RNA sequence: CGCGACCUCAGAUCAGACGUGGCGACCCGCUGAAUUUAAGCAUAUUAGUCAGCGGAGGAAAAGAAACUAACCAGGAUUCCCUCAGUAACGGCGAGUGAACAGGGAAGAGCCCAGCGCCGAAUCCCCGCCCCGCGGCGGGGCGCGGGAAAUGUGGCGUACGGAAG
């Protein structure tokens, strides 16, 4: 399909992040805790939610 | 030109009528300067633009 | 083509200049329209001292005229905090301050807060609210003897 | 606080960290169009020492200026006259091509005004620009005490009169001994105030 | 869902229709090319009369923005007798005259007595 | 005889009609009368009747625009015309309310620090 | 030839009155006005010429609206009230 | 595969507003010549002038020191007298040419971002009621909708400031 260039620079820039050469200081958001661990840590923090209006 | 479009038709009408003299009338009023119609237009002397 | 003899000159009249001419002819139109004005803020400020605030001896810099004395821009607000006028207190009871000014010296910053000190005992300051006088107050007799003094508030003499 | 360090991080900008973020986000730029609306500031900190405020009305578009001088646009060479004014292709600008990019964006759109503008990033043939705009007539603008003084008619496109701060600095304009020749508002009012003759009545 | 034809358009969004918080004018502006002011007089010339006797129709000057179904409608409003046609033109002095045959069970010498034409 | 705007606003919205249709019939009939070639006592009669047109369309459009912003004066959406139609500029300048309105540190500022009234000795 | 042979030939006028400008310079080749400028936006105005400026700035025509404004002036543009009556 | 957030981006005769164009004497930003002078002429000069373009207001611009100074120190801006036809520039030729200081006119100062601390303490819009409403505002009710933590408001800004 001849996408949108829009939907054409999204695509390119997510493959740009594979191209280059990315620094550590970018790279070391991709090493993210895994399923089981991000539910125990969102089951602790439902606890404490900010009250709403 | 038998041609005409609206638009120069009725410049046409409104240079027609303009075309007419004073009413002799007018030269009885008390603050009148004016003698006879002075923009009168003869339509072999000035060809009105168009 | 000069002449015999005189000055070689040089007349700034090269461009056109009378395109660009400023005629005075307005000039007592507003002679009138100043005092106009000057009139009507005397007016307008009715006890209060016509020239404005008081405004504090300076020396001139610049070896030429450091003998003579001026007035200033305002009061330092280092000669108020020894003369006990808050820096904000002082520009609505009337003392001007610029809080550019340094203080180099001694004898000028003891002038300076004795005249602060010697327009702060002649001020007459009226109560806020009429009926009902406060402390930092002056008395009720002193009111009817209020009245707008001309020029400039103690003037400086040299 | 947060904006420090973000400060601190776009001051190293010969840094490998920001250094790859500039090369992509010109990247994307570059590709993007022109003059189009940025949906939030890619620099949050300088959006808010130039004057943005996270609030309803405040519109901060991205244009791109084509980088270079400014070549005289006249037909082939021949510029008629003597050879002082024979010069085309080197001359430059007097104005900054952040200032041509605020005026862009202040011209195409009329209803809203131009506060402040900053740098996003370069290459060999563009800039890029945050210029960051105010809608005059929105409530959460008009009924602030503080930022109401931009929404008085005085203050029509001040991207065209250069009155911001990248328009600002191409006047000649400040105090010192520098600035002689632009004492009065302008280096026109200076001009017009040196070149009269104050005839008086009397002489 | 699968992609049948290489190209991308737009999908079709919905979109409302025009429902305003309050009518721009605040009331209709009134028809002033009325059955009254669209009819200015009937001529009264030979050539006017010569062809109200025979030719059974009326000879009126009108104002220039009306349609012949318009001086139809007028004429059969003001006058209640009805028309079976309408020619017009528009004078060199600017100005529409309009032809209006009558229906034939309609004589337009009585309605030119009528109507003050004589 | 002579109709004036004075009555004329005291009749209802359907009898003005009757009025208006009514003169309108009888300009009508003037114009045929100017054509045919009729008296100076019906050709000054025209201008009567042409003035009498106008003094009631007056009474009409009055009147229902008197009802009209009488409907919508309660409404923050009035139409157009019956908004005040005064300059330009000033139907953009910011109005009595948020040209008064202060921010709190100037309110702390003029109450703290007021202008007082004095005045100084000779 | 080029002089009163020549003259003969012309019938095919260039311009026509616009419908901005009511001026006879309506090019209908280029579909622009001499005088005003018809397609752009912007009026046509030149200050090599106060001349062409001065017959028509705004001094010129009706004044059908400025005119009502510049005597709406001078009591404050009160709109909403009518003088006592009777 | 679906459902849901968010982020980027479209679409509307969606709800409500805003810009366009003119005059253009005065003002602001840019572009900007040649006649002319140099007894020629090319640098200079005319000149940041005419013409061109954009933007306004009842005034605009400037403006509260990254200042002047070198003194016993002055103190935002603008205008006037003066400095001064001076310092200076210039085929050092023709020509060009400010400022500081002093005297006056006027006189007014201030606000954010950051550093922080307060349970977003903040703002916009619609719905209903009361008042006023021809400069759409004040109050009350909305387990009604959004904005905003990618930072709104209160204190606070170089004259220091905050807390105890
Ligand atoms: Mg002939
Ligand atoms: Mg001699
Ligand atoms: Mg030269
Ligand atoms: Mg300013
Ligand atoms: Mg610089
Ligand atoms: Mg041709
Ligand atoms: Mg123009
Ligand atoms: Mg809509
Ligand atoms: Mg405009
Ligand atoms: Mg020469
Ligand atoms: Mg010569
Ligand atoms: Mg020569
Ligand atoms: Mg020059
Ligand atoms: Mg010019
Ligand atoms: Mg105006
Ligand atoms: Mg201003
Ligand atoms: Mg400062
Ligand atoms: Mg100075
Ligand atoms: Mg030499
Ligand atoms: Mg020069
Ligand atoms: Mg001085
Ligand atoms: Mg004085
Ligand atoms: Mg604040
Ligand atoms: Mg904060
Ligand atoms: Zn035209």
């Amino acid at each position: 399909v001849k996408w949108p260039r829009y939907i054409r620079l999204q695509r390119q820039r997510a493959i740009l992040y594979k191209r280059l050469k990315v620094p550590p200081a970018i790279n070391q958001f991709t090493q993210v805790l895994d399923r089981q661990t991000a539910t125990q840590l969102l089951k602790l923090a439902h606890k404490y939610r900010p009250e709403t209006k | 030109s038998s041609h005409k479009t609206f638009r120069i038709k009725r410049f046409l009408a409104k240079k027609q009528k303009q075309n007419r003299p004073i009413p002799q009338w007018i030269w009885m009023k008390t603050g009148n300067k004016i003698r006879y119609n002075s923009k009168r237009r003869h339509w072999r002397r000035t060809k009105l633009g168009l | 083509a000069p002449s015999r003899n005189g000055m070689i000159l040089k007349p700034h009249f090269h461009k056109d200049w009378q395109r660009r001419v400023a005629t005075w002819f307005n000039q007592p139109a507003r002679k009138i329209r100043r005092r106009k004005a000057r009139q009507a803020r005397a007016r307008r400020i009715a006890p209060r001292p016509a020239a404005g605030p008081i405004r504090p001896i300076v020396r001139c810099p610049t070896v030429r005229y450091h003998t003579k004395v001026r007035a200033g821009r305002g009061f330092s607000l280092e000669e108020l905090r020894v003369a006990g006028i808050h820096k904000k207190v002082a520009r609505t009871i009337g003392i001007s301050v610029d809080p550019r000014r340094r203080n180099k010296s001694t004898e000028s910053l003891q002038a300076n807060v004795q005249r602060l000190k010697e327009y702060r005992s002649k001020l007459v300051l009226f109560p806020r609210k009429p009926s009902a006088p406060k402390k930092g107050d002056s008395s009720a007799e002193e009111l009817k003897l209020a009245t707008q003094l001309t020029g400039p508030v103690m003037p400086i003499r040299n | 606080g947060a904006y420090k360090y973000i400060q601190e991080l776009w001051r190293k900008k010969q840094s490998d960290v920001m250094r790859f973020l500039l090369r992509v986000r010109c990247w994307q730029y570059r590709q993007l169009s022109a003059l189009h609306r940025a949906p939030r500031p890619t620099r949050p900190d300088k959006a808010r020492r130039l004057g943005y405020k996270a609030k309803q009305g405040y519109v901060i578009y991205r244009i791109r200026v084509r980088r270079g001088g400014r070549k005289r646009p006249v037909p082939k060479g021949a510029t008629y006259g003597k050879p002082v004014h024979h010069g085309v292709n080197q001359l430059k600008f007097a104005r900054s091509l952040q200032s041509v990019a605020e005026e862009r964006a202040g011209r195409h759109c009329g209803a809203l005004r131009v506060l402040n503008s900053y740098w996003v990033g370069e290459d060999s043939t563009y800039k890029f620009f945050e210029v960051i705009l105010i809608d005059p007539f929105h409530k959460a603008i008009r009924r602030n005490p503080d930022t109401q003084w931009i929404t008085k008619p005085v203050h029509k496109h001040r991207e065209m009169r250069g009155l911001t701060s990248a328009g600002r600095k191409s006047r000649g304009l400040g105090k010192g001994h520098k600035f002689h020749h632009t004492i009065g508002g302008s280096r026109r009012a200076a001009w017009r105030r040196r070149n009269t003759l104050q005839l008086h009545r009397y002489r | 869902k699968i992609r049948t034809s290489p190209t991308f358009r737009r999908p079709k969004t919905l979109r409302l229709r025009r429902q305003p918080k309050y009518p721009r004018k605040s009331a209709p502006r009134r028809n002033k090319l009325d059955h009254y002011a669209i009819i200015k007089f009937p001529l009264t010339t030979e050539s006017a009369m010569k062809k109200i006797e025979d030719n059974n129709t009326l000879v009126f000057i009108v104002d220039v923005k009306a349609n012949k179904h318009q001086i139809k409608q007028a004429v059969k409003k003001l006058y209640d007798i009805d028309v079976a046609k309408v020619n017009t033109l528009i004078r060199p002095d600017g100005e529409k005259k309009a032809y209006v045959r009558l229906a034939p069970d309609y004589d337009a010498l009585d309605v030119a007595n009528k109507i003050g034409i004589i | 005889a002579k109709i004036k705007a004075r009555d004329l606003r005291g009749k209802k919205k359907e009898e003005l009609l009757k009025q208006l249709d009514d003169l309108k019939v009888e300009l009508s009939q003037l114009r045929v009368a100017k054509v045919t070639g009729g008296a100076a006592s019906k050709l000054s009669k025209i201008r009567v009747v042409r003035k009498s047109i106008a003094r009631v369309l007056t009474v009409i459009n009055q009147t229902q625009k008197e009802n009209l912003r009488k409907f919508y004066k309660g409404k923050k959406y009035k139409p157009l015309d019956l908004r005040p139609k005064k300059t330009r500029a000033m139907r953009r300048r910011l109005n009595k309310h948020e040209e008064s309105l202060k921010t709190k540190k100037q309110q702390r500022k003029e109450r703290l620090y007021p202008l007082r009234k004095y005045a100084v000795k000779a | 030839t080029k002089g009163t042979s020549s003259f003969g030939k012309r019938r095919n006028k260039t311009h026509t009155l616009c419908r901005r400008c009511g001026s006879k310079a309506y090019h209908l080749q280029k579909s622009t006005c001499g005088k005003c400028g018809y397609p752009a936006k912007r009026k046509r105005k030149y200050n090599w010429s106060a001349k062409a400026k001065r017959r028509n700035t705004t001094g010129t025509g009706r004044m059908r609206h400025l005119k009502i404004v510049y005597r709406r002036f001078r009591h404050g543009f009160r709109e909403g009230t009518t003088p006592k009556p009777k």
